[PDB]
């Protein structure tokens, strides 16, 4: 019975779960970003610009309408950097679990 | 593993190497026979050759004596040029002579020791046939047109040979003491006929650039470089690649327009009129080059750029590791001359008078590839003729000469070893039997006629094989190169003794 | 021996399905609590967002009626099981943030422990087989 | 279900048992025409005795399997006498085989087997002499003479007396039961035929020079021994490691951290207390850096067969596992030494807490004359360690076998009927060990037997043949000695298998 | 699949591309020459000798055959008309070659610029099928004749058109 | 089950031994005809050495399967003489059939073959006196390695090779009680320049890295920094992620790492050992930056290459950048750079006057094929000299000592007159097979060849006058200079009688269908 | 054989997004029935994410007209994707089945 391959099986499965979390956050990042550019291009401030918050609406400037989407893109991208900071940490154990099968 | 005994190995060496020697003696001589090519694998495609080297490439060789011959066939092919089919029959002519000795009782170390002494003795007889031709400009001009008909007709080109014969001997004449293949630029190109082929004094690139760039450059300064425009090379000027941000694209989009602007400033500060680039040149630096007078070449040849820095005295920029310390080439005239259907770049008046560019013009791909392979085999021999402007009298005339000298030494020495020297001098006379069979004549008559010639010492005349009659030597068209036979005599006597060395053959495959 | 390996392959695969029944119920809780915070925290009240705004009411899934909003300052949230209480912003805010933070951690802390509860089930069934 | 019965079944069992007796007929002699045995293994296997070769045979005759199992039962007790039970019982069946068609289909022989073998074992211990302390010996000259008896077979001049008294000492130190493989002589390139070294523990033949190999200690007072099972090197791992860069100091971190785990390999058992590092697998170039930096000795590519002998005498075991790395698995000694003999670094493990492997180390700088010395010593150990176990020692070499055949044709006269033909055949088979060694030493083999019977009609003291003096003599006065009990065991075992196979002429099979 | 037989299909193919006619006769001449080869190899003549003798006699035979021939015009359109159709009536198909002889005569006459009149490129001659129409309505249209056009809102008849080419993707 | 009894055993023992002895006897001496090999991968191989071919040939018989380990003992100890032990022992073997066909028992001759081996070894003590002083005896070894080189791999004897090869052995023998270890020396061969190029390296060699000639190409003081720690950024063959905040941050980063380059300098240089060598490699960007910063560094060094320089210097290796001392640095005698080959690049030769733990003869070639054939001539020349440096015992073999002991053993069949006389006769006539076989593969008549030196034994005993195999007509051993080690010929006596003893060891020749299957 | 399911999964994944278009295709025809009744009676906006942007009726007619055309562009490629993946795999069902047998 080997407990290092018990760590080796846990290590490779943690590689898989991290990369999938990056991909779903990248598609949400471009979805908000391309939602910014389309609504600015059509009809800036003429009388009022209604903006959806559920089923009630607020009327204000065109650039503030982007600004709510701009913040969520900032929060999402900082996660993507932190996700890849965990993708890097799951690779260092992978180079070291090969020796620990010979050590203990 | 299968341990082949010596009694079995001699039978295998005799069926292995001689049958290969049967094939190359067919495809010897322009009057000689040919060989159908049968592919050893499935779906056998057929070609008809007058070359034995291609036979080894198509038909697989797995005879252990004959696989030694494949190594010998490669050496005369690459390092020597012509003499591929000649060295392989000649070792087989030796091995046939060894058969009766093996049939008697005779050890091969008798046969080896005799042929080693007989080779060196005939080598001095080969040096006796060394006659200079660089003593005159005209006789060296007469020397080059002699051998140019010999190699090209030996490697399947005799119909438009004479148009290539006039052009090739001119470029070798400018080499003047130094044999050069890195000064003779070899260009094949589809277009025109084989009478449309061209010789440029200098260097050539097949670039159609028109009138957007300067194509007429007088008193050129040539920068030989590999510096691209969109590749973002070494000596960084702006942004580099990075991750984990979304607003850093603006520094990358702006930095490309600065690097292409700066490399125009880099190229102009060389002072050149011609920027030769291995890579693609973008449209915005290209239009900045033609207005000032800087020639722009994109998609340059990987080997042509390196041969350009040699012929012009310049140097490669080493992928923009040298931004200014890279030296410049200089030539007289750069002219765009339409040769055939294509627009060509002619670097004329380069710093090397040795430097030339032959321009091959084939009407199809079938004639164009076979012309260059024969022409490259010719120019290697002609470059060796620049170092040693010497001939030996072909048509088996030198073959009759050295076999007499061995026969004289075989009739002064003959202890144990010169039983082989008697078999040696026959195998030298076995080669003119082939050419008389290549011409298709009485080989027993023509040899014994030629044996009667060199017996008293009639050496200035051997057999002109176009009629098979005896004719002039020391230049005839048939008087061959000194450099060829001294390599062919070296290898054929060598590997045939090595075949005699391998009796302890073991097959483990 | 491959024979001992083959019995542990089938006992590992069958216990994967029992885990997916529990994770999807943990999965189904997460977007429903996710909709509660982000819609509230952006509008924040009729009161907090500075009087009368616009609205297009949800009467159905495809039928929205446009009108002027102005309500009084309360939110009648829905608890479930014959219960509605009127609420305000401060009561509704801190409750759902706690339900927001747990529903991720209910999905995260269990999905590792389910992966080892599967490993308990596959290991248990093979040691009794090799002995008796 | 298949079956074959009667005499054509029975004789088919006999000649099947003859062929395996045709093989081993002089394998106790050093000579014959060799068979290396390759099986579906595909591997090369030779031997010096038949008993190892008999372990290689998958027998196809079940009656011949019975003669194996009795001989393996003789092999299981001593390790010798496997051939003796084999040849005697077959030559019984050889001489009985004509008598069967003459009418020895009855089992009247089986009464003649026991009455023969009861008298014989009453002669063996009777003619044998009990001696341990000093009855004719020096307490050592018993073990000296038998070792000089074995080392006189090959023509070692006077070093055989020097080689004797050394291997006497290896037996007395180890002595717990009849086991010889711990004494097993290591062929040593280097040394001379005049020096010879006895080791109270074990030794390692070869170890290779690594970085800082001579910068590791040579003198210990207690080697704390770790008998590791893994191969160390830096090129055993694969690299995928990742972390963020803002400087070049991060470049030092990825390479050093892959070296600490290699340094973590050794420090776990070094902090457990171990100082001696041993692996039959190689040590890495970077891995042997820390071993010289630890200032603890390492030795890679040591023999695993020599590594097993360390487990017994030192109280050690096999090593690195996932857990339980402590002093409970380590081995101990009291003296470490590394003496380069020839050109190899040759290690000394002595001072062991357990006398479980006492090997003798022979030198000479050879392979052929030293193998001549070893094989005589391997049988010299087999005699003298059994000579300790049994105080009563008889003379070997067919001395007593010819005496029994003298005794029993006389007893054939006293026996009536068909059973005297058994006793005549019983006395017939006894000569079989003289039949080979006379033709091995070079003799008219039968005419020797005729000579030995006259010296039993006139003397009858110990008269047999010599293979090493190459004549006929009294083998006790020629000092060819071995304890009498294994002969008595062989007399019972050869009588047991022979009467059993002839008792079966009816064999039942099931091909389903 | 035989190498002598695989030269035969090459022999007629060269007769197809150089002439297109005499492709049956180019088969029969080669097997006739092989009958001459068997006599001389049984006689004991080297094939190198038999090769160069035939290459001389080939050059020699066409010289005497040229004297047998009579010179005809290549710039007179009418002389080309009489010369072609007499061969066309000599061949099997002349049922449609009657009206289609002078159409071909007017076609080549446009590319007969000199009197030397080189061999002919069929690599400017395009054959275009029209599904209906009549053999009487077959004619010569200059330039090139294209198949089905695909015009979404495009023009049908453009005067002084610019012929363009597209070699790039839109997706 | 088939049992091949006695003669029927020995007929199986004939046919493989008849095959392998006949393929060796065509290969004795410089007139030895070469052995060809097609591999199991179908690869052409041509040697003249048996220990190569017996390792390469797929052995298929108990006799043949023996010959791998039998020729293993000869080549590892002695070197040359792989053919002669096979020719001799098979010639006793085929004669032993004739004795068994005469009715002579196979055991009594196998008893006498060992005693026949004793009196031959007894004769070699009288043959060819054993005193050759250290400065002089290099020259017959210069002549002996001339014979191995000048006829087999190169027709005209590279003089620089045979004279360096006798000098590498005195480098190790003096430190090792007049003996050499074959792991303290190594025949190192790297083609790329000229086949005439041959050097002796007291340590090891590494290819010295310089990235630009505009940056200084240095070599300095005799101390090497045997490092695995980074003096230059290393590369364990993987990839991080790259991210910088600004371009001007990367502009300062070049100024930051330049101070970090000097810190790796000022740590190493204050300890000593200015030639820095690190195991993991790097590109040429910061390589010539460190060359500009005035310390040379070698990149992309092989794994075990840091170990062999450590034992050659005798010192240790520096594991980490924070652990810094001079005992973990190299202790070298000379560190100088010499160009690798003639045309491509340069090495860094690290010689030591301290530890001869890796003394490597370094040869070059203009052909890849010739160098292992050259090294195989050098492998056996470095094994025969190990015999001489211990004891200066030499033999004039090749036809002199073969006919000499064949006189003696045949005389010892008469002096010691008993049963082993035909065993000694089977030993003595088999000794004559060898100088026959030197003339059999030669062009000379071997039947004439055994006659001449036999008359010389009537003339003179203990001959330094045996046959030639250079066909010079001068039959000597001291003026033909064909001289070998007495230990090597004596080892060939032990090995040949070992094999005949080995095939005699059990009497079992029965199989279950599987004893060679 | 993994090559059997791989060509099927690459085909079936394209079909699922294609079946999404067909309900959109019908409702793109529904809105053109409703835009034809509007001529200024009711203006239209555009629902695009969290922002509801003003349109015109001619702006609406081109908008759903484009999205009608983008669906038909993805229909025709699948007809190429259908016949290619069913014919390539049909060749694979004969050859790759023989690989597992011998």
């Amino acid at each position: 019975d080997q407990q290092k391959i018990n760590k080796f099986a846990r290590n490779t499965s943690r590689i898989t779960e991290l990369k999938e979390e990056i991909e779903v956050k990248k598609k949400q990042l471009q979805n908000l970003e391309d939602a910014c550019d389309d609504i600015m291009l059509a009809d800036d401030d003429c009388l009022m610009i209604p903006y959806q918050i559920g089923d009630v609406f607020i009327s204000h400037s065109q650039e503030e309408t982007q600004e709510m989407l701009e913040e969520a893109k900032k929060n999402l991208q900082e996660e993507i950097d932190a996700l890849e900071s965990r993708v890097e940490s799951i690779q260092r154990v992978l180079a070291d679990l090969k020796v620990q099968l010979y050590a203990k | 593993a299968d341990e082949e005994r010596a009694e079995t190995a001699r039978l295998t060496s005799f069926i292995g190497a001689i049958a290969i020697g049967d094939l190359v003696k067919s495809t010897l001589g322009p009057k000689g026979m040919d060989k159908i090519l049968l592919s050893s694998g499935r779906d056998a495609s057929l070609m008809v050759t007058n070359d034995g080297a291609t036979i080894l490439k198509n038909i697989g060789v797995d005879n252990p004596a004959a696989k030694v011959l494949v190594d010998m066939s490669r050496v005369q092919d690459d390092e020597v040029g012509d003499g591929t089919t000649s060295v392989t029959v000649l070792a087989a002519e030796l091995l046939r002579e060894a058969e009766s000795l093996i049939a008697k009782k005779i050890h091969p170390q008798t046969i080896i020791a005799g042929w080693r002494e007989a080779t060196k003795a005939a080598r001095e007889a080969l040096l006796s046939s060394a006659v200079d031709h660089g003593s005159d400009e005209v006789k060296f001009r007469q020397d080059l047109m002699n051998i140019a008909g010999t190699t090209l007709s030996s490697k399947l080109l005799t119909h438009h040979k004479d148009h290539f014969t006039k052009l090739a001997v001119e470029a070798v004449l400018r080499l003047k003491g130094s044999g050069n293949l890195e000064a003779i630029h070899i260009i094949k190109k589809l277009g025109g006929s084989l009478a449309d082929s061209y010789l440029d004094e200098g260097f050539l690139l097949d670039k159609k650039i028109g009138v957007n760039q300067p194509k007429r450059i007088e008193n050129a300064k040539i920068l030989i470089a590999n510096t691209g425009m969109d590749t973002d090379k070494i000596k960084i000027f702006g942004s580099r690649v990075r991750v984990d941000s979304t607003a850093k694209v603006a520094e990358i989009e702006h930095a490309e327009k600065e690097k292409m602007k700066e490399k125009v400033e880099r190229i102009l500060k060389h002072g050149i009129n011609c920027f030769i680039n291995r890579q693609l040149i973008y449209n915005y630096p290209e239009q900045l080059f033609g207005a000032a007078g800087v020639m722009a070449i994109e998609h340059a040849d990987f080997a042509g750029v390196e041969r350009l820095a040699l012929v012009t005295g310049g140097e490669i920029a080493s992928t923009f590791d040298h931004p200014e310390l890279v030296k410049l080439g200089s030539c007289k005239l750069i002219e765009e001359v339409m040769i055939g259907e294509d627009k060509l770049i002619h670097f004329s008046g380069v710093a090397l008078g040795e430097a030339c560019t032959i321009v091959l013009r084939g009407a199809t791909q079938q004639i164009l590839d076979e012309a260059e392979r024969s022409l490259h085999d010719a120019l290697c021999v002609l470059a060796q003729t620049v170092k040693d402007s010497r001939t030996v009298y072909g048509g088996g005339c030198s073959e009759m000469l050295m076999a007499h000298a061995v026969t004289q030494l075989a009739n002064r020495t003959p202890g144990k070893e010169a039983v082989a020297m008697e078999s040696y001098a026959k195998a030298l006379r076995m080669l003119p039997t082939i050419i008389a069979d290549n011409a298709g004549y009485d080989s027993a008559d023509l040899v014994a006629q030629l044996r009667a010639a060199h017996s008293e010492g009639n050496t200035t005349a051997g057999l002109d094989m176009r009629e098979g009659t005896i004719g002039d030597m020391a230049i005839l068209g048939i008087t061959e190169s000194f450099q060829v036979k001294r390599q062919v005599l070296l290898s054929a006597a060598e590997a045939a003794e090595v075949i005699l060395r391998v009796d302890n053959i073991i097959k483990a495959a | 021996v491959l024979k001992k390996l083959d019995e542990q392959y089938q006992k590992y695969k069958f216990m994967e399905l029992n885990l997916a029944q529990k994770k999807r119920r943990l999965k189904g809780q997460i977007p429903e609590i996710k909709q509660t915070l982000e819609i509230l925290k952006y509008m924040q009240k009729k009161k907090e967002s500075t009087n009368s705004m616009e609205t297009r009411f949800l009467l159905a899934d495809n039928l929205y009626c446009k009108a002027s909003v102005p309500p009084t300052d309360k939110m009648c949230l829905w608890l479930g099981a014959n219960v509605m209480l009127e609420y305000d912003i401060d009561e509704a805010q801190a409750l759902l943030e706690k339900n927001l933070s747990t529903a991720t951690k209910n999905l995260d802390s269990l999905e590792e422990d389910l992966d080892f509860l599967r490993d308990q089930f596959t290991t248990t069934e093979v040691n009794m087989a090799r002995v008796y | 279900t298949d079956s074959s019965q009667g005499i054509p079944q029975l004789v088919s069992n006999i000649s099947a048992c003859q062929v395996i007796a045709e093989a081993v007929r002089t394998t106790l002699g050093p000579r014959g025409m060799d068979k290396l045995i390759v099986d579906g293994r595909g591997k090369a296997t030779i031997s010096n005795d038949g008993a190892t070769i008999l372990k290689l045979l998958d027998v196809v005759h079940p009656a011949a399997k019975t003669l194996v199992d009795i001989a393996k039962s003789q092999d299981a007790e001593v390790g010798d006498g496997t051939t003796s039970v084999t040849l005697l019982a077959a030559e019984f069946l050889k001489q009985v085989k004509p008598y069967v068609e003459e009418g020895l289909h009855p089992q009247i022989i089986i009464r003649a087997f026991r009455t023969a073998t009861q008298l014989a074992v009453n002669k063996i211990k009777e003619i044998a002499v009990t001696v341990k302390k000093a009855d004719k010996v020096e307490q050592r000259k018993l073990l000296e003479k038998c070792a000089m008896t074995a080392l006189s077979s090959k023509l070692i001049s006077q070093q055989k007396a020097f080689f004797a008294k050394m291997v006497v000492d290896a037996v007395m130190m180890l002595d717990d039961l009849l086991q010889l493989k711990m004494i097993g002589i290591k062929k040593v390139q280097g040394g001379a035929l005049e020096d010879s070294q006895l080791v109270a523990g074990v030794a390692f033949k070869k170890t290779f020079s690594y970085a800082g190999f001579e910068m590791q200690p040579k003198k210990y007072h207690n080697p704390k021994i770790a008998l590791l099972n893994v191969e160390l090197e830096l090129k055993a791992e694969k690299d995928n490691a990742e972390i963020r860069v803002h400087t070049v100091e991060d470049y030092q971190a990825i390479v050093d951290a892959e070296w600490n785990i290699l340094y973590d390999k050794l420090e776990k058992i070094h902090h457990s207390g171990a100082k001696v590092v041993l692996s039959k697998l190689p040590i890495g170039d970077v891995a042997t850096q820390y071993f010289a930096d630890r200032d603890m000795f390492c030795a890679g590519r040591v023999p695993e067969e020599d590594l097993k002998r360390t487990m017994m005498a030192c109280g050690g075991s096999i090593q690195t596992s996932v857990n339980a790395l402590s002093a409970d698995v380590l081995g101990r000694c009291q003296v470490f030494e590394e003496t380069q003999i020839g050109g190899e670094r040759y290690n000394f493990f002595t001072g062991c807490p357990k006398a479980k492997t006492c090997t003798f180390i022979l030198r000479g700088g050879a392979e052929q004359f030293m193998e001549e010395t070893e094989r005589s010593l391997h049988d010299a150990i087999m005699i003298v360690r059994r000579a300790i176990k049994n105080d009563s020692v008889v003379a070997g070499g067919g001395a007593i076998e010819m005496e029994l055949s003298k005794y029993l044709r006389d007893y054939s006269r006293t026996i009536p009927g068909k059973q005297q033909l058994l006793i005549g055949a019983y006395a017939k088979a006894l000569e079989i060990i003289p039949r080979q060694l006379c033709d091995n030493a070079g003799f008219d083999a039968t005419n020797i037997l005729n000579k030995l019977r006259a010296r039993h009609a006139q003397g009858g003291t110990w008269y047999g043949v010599d293979i090493n003096n190459e004549d006929i003599a009294d083998n006790f006065e020629a000092f060819v000695w071995e304890p009498a009990m294994v002969r008595i065991n062989a007399l019972t075992a050869a009588s047991e298998a022979a009467c059993l196979i002839v008792s079966v002429d009816e064999t039942i099979k099931n091909p389903r | 699949l035989h190498p002598a037989a695989r030269m035969l299909v090459e022999l007629s193919k060269a007769q197809d591309i150089e002439a297109g006619d005499g492709t049956t006769s180019v088969v029969i001449i080669a097997g006739s020459l092989l009958d001459s080869c068997t006599k001389l190899l049984q006689k004991g003549i080297h094939p190198t000798i038999i090769s160069e003798s035939f290459q001389k006699a080939l050059e020699k035979g066409i010289e005497i055959l040229t004297d047998m021939s009579r010179p005809v015009e290549l710039s007179d359109r009418e002389t080309l008309l009489n010369s072609a159709t007499t061969s066309l009536n000599s061949k099997v198909v002349s049922q449609y070659s009657s009206l289609l002889s002078p159409m071909s005569v007017n076609a080549v006459m446009k590319v007969i610029d000199p009197a030397t009149a080189t061999s002919v490129d069929l690599r400017d001659i395009k054959i275009v099928k029209k599904l209906g129409g009549t053999i009487d309505d077959c004619e010569l249209v200059e330039g090139l004749v294209l198949t089905q056009k695909v015009s979404n809102s495009g023009i049908t008849r453009v005067e002084k058109a610019k012929i363009g080419l597209i070699q790039f993707c839109l997706s | 089950k088939s049992r091949l009894m006695g003669l029927e055993a020995l007929k199986s023992h004939i046919m493989a031994a008849k095959a392998v002895a006949n393929t060796m006897r065509t290969s004795l001496g410089p007139n030895g005809l070469d052995k060809m090999m097609v591999d199991k991968d179908g690869d052409v191989t041509v040697t003249n050495d048996g220990a190569t071919i017996l390792s390469m040939m797929d052995v298929d018989h108990q006799i043949a399967k023996l010959m791998v380990e039998l020729s293993k003992s000869q080549d590892d100890e002695i070197g040359d003489g792989t053919t002669g032990v096979v020719v001799l022992a098979g010639a006793l073997l085929e004669e032993a059939e004739q004795l068994l066909d005469r009715g002579i028992h196979p055991i009594r001759i196998a008893d006498g073959y060992e005693q026949a081996a004793r009196v031959a070894i007894e004769h070699l003590d009288k043959i060819s006196d054993s005193v050759l002083v250290d400065i002089k005896d290099t020259e017959p070894l210069i002549q002996t390695a001339k014979t191995t080189l000048g006829s087999k791999v190169v027709n005209s004897c590279h003089r620089q090779m045979a004279e360096i090869a006798v000098n590498a052995v005195l480098t190790v023998a003096d430190m090792e009680r007049r003996d050499v270890d074959f792991e303290l020396i190594k025949v190192e061969g790297k083609v790329g320049g000229r086949l005439e190029d041959t050097k002796l390296i007291k340590g090891v060699i590494v290819d010295k890295d310089f990235s630009h000639p505009q940056m200084p190409k240095k070599v300095e003081d005799a101390k090497i920094a045997i490092l695995t720690c980074p003096f230059e950024p290393p590369k364990p063959k993987t990839k991080h992620k790259l991210d910088v905040t600004s371009v001007e941050d990367y502009k300062a980063l070049q100024k930051y790492e330049k101070e970090k380059f000097e810190e790796m300098i000022q740590q190493i240089k204050e300890t000593g050992a200015n030639l820095a060598i690190c195991q993991w490699g790097f590109d040429d960007e910061a390589n010539h930056l460190l060359l500009q910063n005035n310390l040379p560094a070698v990149r992309w060094v092989g794994g075990p290459e840091i170990e062999l320089i450590a034992i050659a210097t005798g010192g240790r290796i520096v594991p980490r950048f924070s652990e810094l001392t001079a005992e973990k640095l190299g202790f070298a005698g000379l560190v100088q750079e010499i160009s690798f080959g003639t045309t491509k690049d340069k090495m860094l030769v690290i010689e030591q006057c301290k530890n001869s733990r890796a003394v490597t003869i370094f040869i070059r070639g203009g052909n890849k094929m010739i160098i292992e054939e050259a090294k195989r001539s050098l492998h056996d020349a470095l094994c025969v000299i190990r015999n001489l440096i211990r004891d200066n015992r030499v033999v004039y073999g090749g036809g002199a000592a073969e006919i000499s002991c064949a006189l003696a053993v045949s005389q010892e069949a008469d002096k010691c007159p008993t049963l082993e006389q035909y065993a000694m006769r089977a030993f003595a006539d088999a000794l004559e097979v060898i100088p026959m076989a030197l003339s059999e593969n030669s062009g000379m008549n071997p039947i004439q060849t055994m006659t001449e030196v036999r008359a010389r034994q009537v003339k003179e005993m203990n001959p330094a006058l045996g046959i030639d195999c250079l066909h010079k007509g001068t039959n000597d051993m001291k003026q033909q200079h064909v001289i070998e080690t007495l230990i090597g010929k004596k080892q060939q006596i032990s090995l040949a009688t070992q094999m005949v003893r080995m095939i005699l060891k059990i009497d079992d020749i029965r199989k279950p269908g599987e004893s060679e299957e | 054989v993994e090559k059997y399911q791989q060509l099927q999964k690459d085909l079936s994944k394209s079909m699922s997004g294609r079946q999404k278009l067909e309900a959109q295709l019908t409702e793109n025809n529904i809105v053109k029935e409703e835009l034809a009744l509007l001529d200024g009676s009711n203006v239209v906006f555009k629902l695009l994410g969290p922002v509801l942007v003003k349109q015109e009726l001619g702006e609406a007619r081109a908008t759903v007209g484009k999205r009608l055309d983008y669906i038909t562009a993805e229909i025709k490629r699948y007809e190429s994707q259908l016949r290619d993946l069913e014919r390539q795999s049909e060749q694979q069902r004969e050859t790759l089945a023989q690989l597992q047998q011998e």
